[PDB]
């Protein structure tokens, strides 16, 4: 809000927005951007103290060089993985298997 | 100072002739039957190319 | 982490990322209505690469024009008829119905 | 699909050549209905693709054609639906004690 | 030749070194069997190239020149290595 | 070294290259109690853009004009890109700068990220087109030597073809005393530290 | 203009700074490619040579105009390598014992 020419502001609440994008490009919650090329499957997000949720990127070479990564699956954890979402680049999902 | 004195200077020359016939800079000589686009000789012993030459074939 | 630049690697390849990427940061093309929402040198950037490195450049470029539209739409801004031009294909792709 | 009044053998599928094995009663009292017609597998979507057109499975996920993958070091192109590995094949990895 | 301690043939390499265009996807060229088919013989080893044998071999340019005379669609036998027969001579200059 | 120290005591201490280049250490004790072009000093970034209005912007011109002292000087503008307003030099910022990437700073790549300081030297040498590139150079190149010394790593990277350094000036007649030091000499016996 | 101040004043009545400080404008306003202080240091060190041939060592570098970086020349530990304008025709060398 305005207030004798100076800006006077409030936070509100804001989530907050990750993105893995071309396979190797990230963007952190925290705005952090970075650019690795994995060959691996990687913990995205996770709380550190619990396994209530778990977020997991299969980022894999898929070219003849090692800088062409896709991403093949995303793999989401719940309550101590005892509920298992794999989702795969293909458009294909499986609930615990 | 580098000194030479040899005319025989083949390792610095590679060549393509005929049906797909290529010889590489180190005498090595082998067909190659490809008609895409193909990287003839690049630069990419620097961060920065000075020469990059490509050679298509139809 | 290397410093390779793959649009340096190409002429036509360089060529082509330069034509078809510089329309997200093109302030009077089809994506200038969210330059003010969502700032596009990350995803020119991300495009560049992108589209020089993988060997199916028209997916990689379509991929991060995607991803800069799907951010601008978290923004709220709409930016539809992007596609006049370049990723037409995905258009005229779906089932019958 | 084309009709049949005798099935008595099990569908053949892409993932069928893949993994060498199939999820069948091997013995069964023969059926009848349409079919895939012989010379032609059953991909994953659900129409007739001849041998050629078969997609090709590394590890249980599926690799396009023109997609590569790195295995024990050893990188493998999906070409014309067979997994060809620069080398010829990938000898078993020993590790030490 | 080596990708990763590997013997790569000319096949593997040339598709290796492949650079394609934005539009304009390109298919590998497919492995043909040998066909099962000497003229190079009498010039290449005579003495009207002698003065170019010690210097550099005939053997790689012999093989070339069976190529081309097996390879080229017209039966201008005489005339259809004078490609290998240059070739040669370059490298010989 | 190359740098003009000056020490206040209230806590802040302020390295000037003497040409272009101004490092301002700040102790903890000002946290969040303080505003310009440097930041607030409260860990978080992404508020940094905040204008003398008090509000944080997202554009990075209009930040950096609402610092200016006189309000009656003209808004700055974007400028142009350097290398593309300038492609006949690009070649040579893209073949003056790969030292960054080269075996001269190898060792520091684990350390500090040369991204944007190669960006920096590349886009300072395009624009260095009024005269004085190789001070251009220098300054971009010795932002990623000090960033570089800084957490102790000792790289030499100055020869006589690449920013020398006239140390042999300061000898006085028949004398050989001074030496060209990466990392500098922090305690060094002088008359103000006996 | 360092060709016509205090710097060359002792030259001025033995070499003509005239052609020298032409070149020198002329190299320095054609020099726009890239490196013009290798342009500037080239121009005004031939009028240097000319200065020095005839008798007259003038010190015309400063660490801000041509430096001459000859502490890289030292070894590790030594302090050996001056700059001088004169040069030494006959230092000991095991050339010329
Ligand atoms: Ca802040």
């Amino acid at each position: 809000t305005c207030s004798g020419g100076r800006w006077s502001c409030q936070e509100v609440p804001c989530p907050g927005t990750c993105s893995v994008l071309g396979g190797a490009h990230f963007s952190t919650f925290d705005g952090k951007q970075y650019t690795v090329h994995g060959d691996c499957s990687y913990v995205l997000t996770k709380p550190c103290d619990s396994s209530a949720f778990t977020v997991l990127a299969e980022l894999r070479r898929c070219g003849l060089t090692d800088s062409e990564t896709c991403l093949k699956s995303v793999t989401l954890s719940l309550d101590g993985a005892q509920t298992v979402v794999v989702i795969k680049a293909s458009g294909e999902v499986f609930l615990n298997q | 100072v580098v000194r030479a004195s040899n005319p025989a200077h083949n390792g610095r020359v590679c060549s393509t002739w005929g049906s797909f016939h290529y010889k590489t800079f180190d005498g090595d000589v082998f067909r190659f039957p490809g008609l895409c686009n193909y990287v003839f000789s690049e630069h990419c012993g620097a961060a920065y190319e000075d020469f990059n030459i490509q050679l298509r074939r139809s | 982490n290397s410093f390779e630049d793959p649009c340096s690697l190409s002429v036509e390849n360089e060529k082509y990322a330069q034509h078809w990427c510089s329309q997200l940061t093109d302030a009077d093309g089809p994506f200038g209505r969210c330059h003010a929402a969502v700032k596009p040198g990350t995803y020119y950037s991300n495009c560049m690469f992108d589209t020089c490195n993988c060997e199916r450049s028209e997916d990689c470029l379509c991929a991060a024009l995607s991803s800069y539209v799907h951010a601008c739409a978290a923004k709220g801004v709409q930016l539809g008829g992007w596609r006049d031009g370049v990723c037409t294909k995905p258009m005229t792709t779906c089932p019958k119905s | 699909m084309t009709y049949h009044y005798h099935v008595s053998t099990c569908q053949p599928t892409c993932r069928s050549l893949s993994e060498g094995d199939i999820t069948c009663s091997v013995g069964f009292i023969p059926v009848d209905g349409c079919i895939c017609p012989k010379g032609t597998f059953l991909d994953d979507t659900g129409k007739c693709v001849q041998a050629s057109n078969c997609p090709c499975y590394h590890r249980g996920s599926m690799i396009p054609n023109g997609e590569s993958v790195h295995d024990s070091g050893a990188i493998c192109t999906c070409t014309h639906g067979k997994l060809s590995c620069i080398g010829g094949q990938a000898p078993a990895p020993v590790c030490a004690a | 030749l080596l990708s990763h301690n590997t013997k790569l043939t000319p096949m593997e390499f040339g598709n290796l070194q492949k650079m394609d265009d934005p539009t304009d996807q390109c298919q590998d060229p497919v492995p043909e069997p040998p066909r099962n088919c000497g003229i190079c013989e009498e010039l290449l080893h005579g003495q009207l190239f002698s003065g170019c044998v010690a210097l550099v071999d005939v053997g790689s340019y012999l093989e070339a020149c069976r190529q081309d005379l097996c390879f080229c669609e017209d039966t201008d036998l005489l005339s259809c290595v004078c490609h290998t027969l240059a070739e040669y001579s370059r490298q010989c200059t | 070294g190359i740098y003009l120290v000056v020490d206040t005591d209230i806590g802040l201490v302020l390295l000037w290259d003497k040409k272009t280049s101004i490092f301002i250490n700040l102790s903890p004790e000002f946290k969040g109690r303080v505003c310009g072009l440097c930041g607030n000093f409260d860990d978080i970034a992404v508020n940094d853009f905040a204008t003398r209005s008090r509000s944080v912007v997202g554009d990075v011109l209009e930040f950096g004009n609402s610092w200016k002292l006189s309000p009656s000087c003209p808004d700055a503008l974007a400028p142009k890109d350097p290398c593309t307003a300038n492609p006949f030099r690009k070649s040579w910022a893209q073949k003056q700068c790969s030292i960054l990437h080269g075996p001269t700073f190898a060792a520091c790549h684990a350390h500090v990220e040369p991204a944007r300081y190669y960006e920096a030297c590349v886009n300072d040498a395009c624009a260095c087109d009024s005269g004085g590139d190789c001070e251009c150079f220098c300054t971009a190149v010795a932002a990623y030597a000090q960033a570089c010394h800084e957490v102790g790593l000792c790289v030499s990277w100055r020869t006589p073809s690449i920013c020398p350094l006239f140390c042999d000036y300061y000898n006085p007649e028949g004398q050989c005393e001074w030496h060209y030091q990466p990392c500098g000499v922090p305690c060094l016996r002088t008359c103000r530290n006996p």
